RNA sequence: UUUUUUUUAAAAAAAAAAAAAAAAA
RNA sequence: UUUUUUUUUUUUUUAAAAAAAA
């Protein structure tokens, strides 16, 4: 391994969604067999131009280097890993996906620092084509960054120091990769957590299903490019990542789309109720943002003597449209945000009984304020 | 309804040179200090990359730049809710004879016929 | 109107624009054709889609947008229409557009099986005075001066 | 006339720290 | 990589004050 740019990779691989003033797309790949326990065969770091040219991109560097390597090496199954500073380009994506469909042996794992041009359909369709070709594309976390610093950075013995606002940008980028790649939750975790049979075993981690409409002059019309499941992050998986409760990333991701002054509502199919340490932020956020109303459908009411009644009252009073999950909303959550592969929605025992019991609890807890 | 817009169809490379030159002339240099660059998110149309607004006196030329069509350009002329589509020669004439001066520079000046090279 | 008609016979782009061009639909080309015709039928029957008509010079393309996309319901441009019930087996496109100093109605026909067709332009003298602001004189003053 | 200390503002680079980057600002 | 700011200093310019010496 020849390590290039020790210091510029701090603010060149910078986990920040919007970052201008750059000229270089970096690529830091490595090749391996089917067994990852063995040592790598080779690992060469490439540097392709950004807007300079499409023919001399880092992807084309990788395509040319794989060609020159494979005419001089044995043909076998390869498990290649990337660490790219941007996401692939339209032309690059539409050629790299062709290259993956040409050879079934080579299996990429494109790790990206920042997503390149996630807000236009011309790039989004190219990224969807690349991901459907068979390259599992994931936003880089702390561990992949540590791997990049350990292998492909000429460190002087110094360890990788993560910059300020790494995990906030990580969840801000993962929840738009999950919405730009049509990522849908498995049926198994849906029937594990989202079912509203009461908490006796399992179901430790809350989930989410957000959905954005427009409220046009005619009527409401949904946007299709802002839709996904935003599960809450694991709490301090190694201390440094911020453990966000009550889908904080949703409220924090609210302004990330640069929402227009056009008023509308956002649907939040939470598999719990917003707690006292997560609903006051919601009430303040719907206070200072008058244009966005935030309607909520909850599977089970959070009750742990956490004084949730005051938070729910001040959440409803400001203008949030909290309701409770029925078979219509459960059917929508199975139809849209879950990769059902054609299988229809199956209900459980006491769907309407539990739904009306929990909605009666919502009436008895919410509506009694001031008699 | 079926509200009508004309479109000059052009590839991503020329449209990206157009965006690069217009933001370089508003921000890096002071030639275009009065020009507006309405962003993609301020446009409620789903097929708009940008709206370069060029204030010509009390009027305002609009160069809307589109998405997912390659890409497309459309030149308007708005003054008190009155629109008017404008061909690139007239837009070039209005830009050069209202704003700029009169040869190749490392940033070429923003010309809509260099955009619509075809 | 008279000087408007004189400059209407003077524009250089108007020679190409009103020569009864061969307009074609450039939509989903890599897909099957029959489904292109079917999607033309859905798009001309739905309310949320765009349709693009390209001349032979592959530079100009008229595009129709739904009025809810901009979020402006203007009453006076309502004459734009996509007619199918007028004649069988042929779709007609009508669009009143204010091009440069003049207000011209674009009229075209396009076969549902050829997906290609004929397009042309026509002066309508109603929009000369229906524009209440009528900044065509200011437009005229702006377009004639030269440094 | 010379020397030591404090203060009001600026200048060349530096480390302390933040915000905008909608992408060749 | 770059613009806009906050807080502290190194050397210089200017002004004011306290002390010592000729
Ligand atoms: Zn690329
Ligand atoms: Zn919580």
């Amino acid at each position: 391994v020849e390590p290039m740019d020790p210091r510029t990779f701090v603010s060149n691989f910078n986990n920040r969604p919007i970052l201008s003033g750059l000229d270089t797309v970096w690529l830091c790949c490595e090749v391996k067999t089917k067994d990852p326990s063995g040592p790598p065969l080779d690992a060469k770091i490439f540097q392709g131009k950004v807007y300079p040219k499409a023919k001399y991109h880092p992807e084309m560097r990788f395509l040319r280097w794989f060609h020159k390597w494979r005419q001089l090496h044995h043909d076998q199954e390869y498990k290649v890993t990337w660490y790219v500073s941007w996401s692939p380009c339209t032309r690059c994506a539409n050629s790299v996906a062709t290259f993956l469909a040409k050879d079934p042996k080579v299996t990429l794992t494109i790790f990206v620092a920042r997503l390149y041009y996630f807000w236009d359909p011309d790039y989004q369709q190219a990224l969807r084509i690349l991901a459907e070709a068979g390259a599992t594309m994931k936003i880089m976390n702390y561990n992949e960054f540590q791997d990049c610093w350990n292998k492909f950075v000429d460190g002087r013995g110094k360890p990788f120091k993560p910059w300020n606002n790494l995990p906030k940008h990580y969840t801000l980028l993962q929840a738009t990769l999950g919405e730009l790649l049509r990522h849908l939750m498995d049926p198994g975790t849906f029937t594990s957590n989202f079912n509203n049979k009461p908490w006796v075993s399992g179901q430790h981690e809350t989930y989410l299903c957000y959905k954005v409409e427009r409220l046009h002059n005619d009527t409401w019309v949904p946007l299709n490019q802002h839709r996904g499941f935003l599960r809450n992050q694991a709490p301090n998986i190694h201390g440094f990542p911020k453990g966000r409760h009550a889908q904080l990333c949703f409220l924090d991701l609210i302004p990330f789309w640069k929402l227009d002054g056009q008023q509308y509502r956002v649907t939040c199919f939470t598999s719990w109720s917003p707690c006292f340490s997560c609903a006051q932020e919601m009430a303040k956020f719907i206070s200072n943002n008058e244009h966005v109303s935030l309607c909520i459908f909850a599977a089970r009411i959070y009750d742990d003597q956490g004084r949730y009644q005051e938070g729910l009252r001040t959440l409803h009073r400001d203008g949030a449209k909290i309701a409770m999950m029925n078979y219509s909303e459960f059917e929508y959550c199975w139809d849209t945000f879950v990769d059902r592969q054609g299988r229809p929605f199956q209900p459980w025992d006491g769907l309407d009984e539990h739904s009306q019991a929990l909605s009666g609890r919502l009436r008895a807890i919410l509506q009694n304020q001031g008699n | 309804r079926w509200q009508v817009m004309i479109v000059w169809q052009v590839d991503r490379m020329r449209i990206n040179t157009w965006k690069r030159l217009v933001k370089h002339h508003m921000y890096i240099s002071r030639k275009a200090k009065d020009w507006f660059y309405r962003h993609h998110y301020e446009s409620t149309n789903p097929k708009i990359s940008s709206e370069v607004h060029i204030p010509l006196g009390d009027a305002k030329l609009v160069i809307t730049t589109y998405w997912g069509l390659g890409q497309g350009v459309s030149i308007e002329w708005r003054k008190k809710r009155y629109s008017t589509q404008v061909d690139p020669d007239l837009a070039d004439q209005l830009i050069h004879l209202h704003y700029f001066d009169c040869k190749q520079i490392k940033p070429p000046l923003p010309s809509v016929r260099k955009l619509t090279e075809d | 109107v008279p000087d408007q008609r004189s400059k209407f016979e003077n524009e250089e782009f108007f020679r190409k624009l009103s020569r009864e061009c061969e307009i074609k639909y450039t939509g989903f080309r890599d897909r099957p054709h029959e489904e292109r015709q079917a999607r033309f039928q859905n798009a001309c029957r739905d309310g949320r889609s765009e349709i693009a008509f390209v001349a032979t010079g592959t530079n100009l393309s008229l595009q129709f947008f739904p009025a809810s996309w901009q979020g402006e319901q203007r009453q006076t441009p309502s004459r734009e229409y996509v007619d199918l019930e007028r004649e069988a087996g042929k779709v007609y496109l009508k669009a009143p557009m204010i091009l440069n100093g003049v207000c011209v109605i674009w009229k075209g026909w396009i076969d549902l099986q050829r997906l290609d067709g004929m397009g042309c332009l026509e002066f309508d003298e109603e929009r000369a005075q229906q524009e209440d602001a009528l900044a065509q004189q200011a437009f005229e003053e702006a377009r004639r001066r030269t440094r």
